[PDB]
């Protein structure tokens, strides 16, 4: 049983489409337990100045009961069967999923459909959640990492839709109407823009059947079955600096525009990020870590942590890094960081990519560790690539990557580009934009 | 009195041209780099 063989013997992912336009996909295994959910192509990016944070507001009511069954009833029924109900809303994607015994795959599918189609939107529950959401905005405001990434999007995509945060504005949350949420749901939670995904011990045909039974309400016009292409979001080389020397450590995020889901180069960018890696003060490896940047961080105590990232989207994306450091080590950290980025475009080695490729393989395999994560892969893949991509395909693609390819792709997206910068906390030591911009060439 | 009279003036001619050119190019570069600060915006967002 070799790695190759195990990859080929993995059960295939089955997909079928209903007449209403909804897609049903699932990967079958022999597990008494399973996860099934509906991945919707909706998010803050689809909102606008007036209904920003509606998709989030909805995510708060999607579990407070439907028309067929009020709050208590809905909750009791789900709880009493040992099932877990979770979900989330991002900028371009939303999801509501359930974990339970394969023995209930069908009852669950009915529950899901009831959630996405007949949300009660209890007028009173809405005012109750209005205050809850307002408390979460103050909680999240202390999450420097997330405040920093929000700011990164706020400036990198300023003037556009991707500039808004998922949770939305205070004004919006204070004034969103029962009608707005309703409108949101109707406008976005639509069959062709959704995906019923399930993984575990489930019958694809039994899944698709319960699907036909509950996911119905077909469309008449053509405007109801077309998936609206979103207007492009302009990337802008710039920086937003939120200074507060009262904060203990500083967060910094730098990034360049990325390609977008469908682009093959993403396989290389991920290998690239694998070379630089990530780090945090609890990595036993210490000064021996393969990641050069990580090694330097340890030697010179450059930061508390740092991480690379390649955040994709339909038509764009953010490729960069983020670090947390003491006010007095920001400059050296940024220096070494930008240094490693130059090394990438200019002097990557075969040994380097070899390691990074391996690291990347076990990374993709790790994202399929359980029913929920695999179910998440399916929902996302069909929603982003319009098809599931096997580990064997990925591996096929990953294997083709070499040093030269890394240098060329990185040079393409990084070298001499104007980055987007977001800095929060005690950032006096972080040099100006011009100096950082110069770190973008020669290495 | 000034045997270099003519050559002096031929140089003055080039000095003037090169200078015009160079001064402009450097003026742009100075403005280019400084644009970052020149258009920079700021705000005071004190807590609650
Ligand atoms: C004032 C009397 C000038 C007589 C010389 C006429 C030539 C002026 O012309 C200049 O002369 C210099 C030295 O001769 C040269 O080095 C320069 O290249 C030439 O352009």
């Amino acid at each position: 049983a070799t790695y190759a063989q195990t990859l080929q013997n993995i059960p295939e992912t089955n997909v079928t489409t209903l007449d209403n336009g909804l897609r049903v996909a699932s990967e079958e295994s022999s597990q008494p337990t399973c996860t099934v959910g509906v991945w919707i192509g909706a998010g803050s990016r689809y909102e606008n100045e007036k209904n920003n944070g509606a998709g989030y507001f909805v995510e708060h009511l999607a579990f407070k009961g439907t028309k067929k069954r009020p709050c208590a009833a809905f909750e009791k029924e789900v709880e009493s069967m040992g099932a877990h109900f979770n979900g989330y809303t991002s900028r371009e994607q939303t999801a509501f999923y359930i974990k339970a015994l394969s023995k209930d795959m069908p009852k669950v599918v009915e529950l899901l459909a009831d959630v996405v189609q007949n949300c009660a939107l209890e007028e009173s529950q809405i005012e109750k959640e209005r205050g809850v959401i307002l408390q979460e905005l103050k909680e999240m405001d202390n999450d420097m990492t997330n405040v920093t990434f929000d700011y990164l999007h706020a400036t990198a995509f300023q003037g556009t839709a991707l500039a808004r945060t998922v949770e939305g504005t205070t004004e919006n949350i204070k004034h969103l109407t029962r009608a707005d949420l309703a409108s949101y749901i109707d406008t976005h939670f639509k069959a062709p823009r959704m995906v019923l995904a399930a993984a575990g011990g489930i019958s694809h045909k039994e899944l698709v059947d319960a699907a036909r039974q509950h996911f119905s309400g077909v469309s008449f016009t053509y405007k109801e079955d077309a998936v609206p292409i979103l207007p492009r979001c302009r990337f802008t080389g710039s920086e937003i600096r939120a200074r507060d020397d009262a904060l203990p450590v500083a967060h910094v995020a730098l990034a360049v525009e990325g390609p977008g889901w469908a682009d093959p180069d993403n396989v290389v960018l991920h290998v690239a990020n694998a070379i630089i890696g990530r780090y945090d003060r609890t990595f036993g490896g210490g000064k021996h870590l393969s990641s050069r940047l990580a090694a330097l961080a340890v030697e010179h105590k450059l930061c508390h942590s740092f991480q690379t990232f390649n955040t994709s989207y339909s038509d764009t994306g953010l490729f960069g890094f983020h670090f947390v450091a003491d006010p007095l080590s920001i400059d050296d950290m940024m220096f070494c960081a930008q240094g490693e980025w130059m090394r990438l475009c200019t002097s990557t080695t075969e040994s380097e990519v070899k390691r990074a490729k391996n690291h990347l393989r076990s990374a993709m395999v790790a994202q399929l560790d359980g029913t929920t994560p695999v179910c998440e892969t399916i929902g996302s893949h069909l929603l982003n690539y319009g098809r599931r991509i096997s580990l064997e395909e990925w591996d096929s693609r990953i294997s083709a990557v070499d040093a030269r390819m890394v240098r060329d792709v990185c040079s393409k997206y990084i070298y001499d580009k104007c980055p987007a910068l977001a800095a929060v906390g005690p950032i006096e030591q972080l040099l100006d934009y011009n100096r950082i911009r110069s770190g973008m060439y020669w290495i | 009195a000034e045997p270099e009279h003519d050559q002096r003036k031929r140089m003055g001619l080039k000095m003037l041209l090169i200078s015009a050119l160079l001064t402009s190019l450097l003026y742009y570069m100075k403005r280019h780099k400084w644009s970052v600060l020149k258009s920079r915006k700021m705000a005071y967002r004190p807590p609650k």
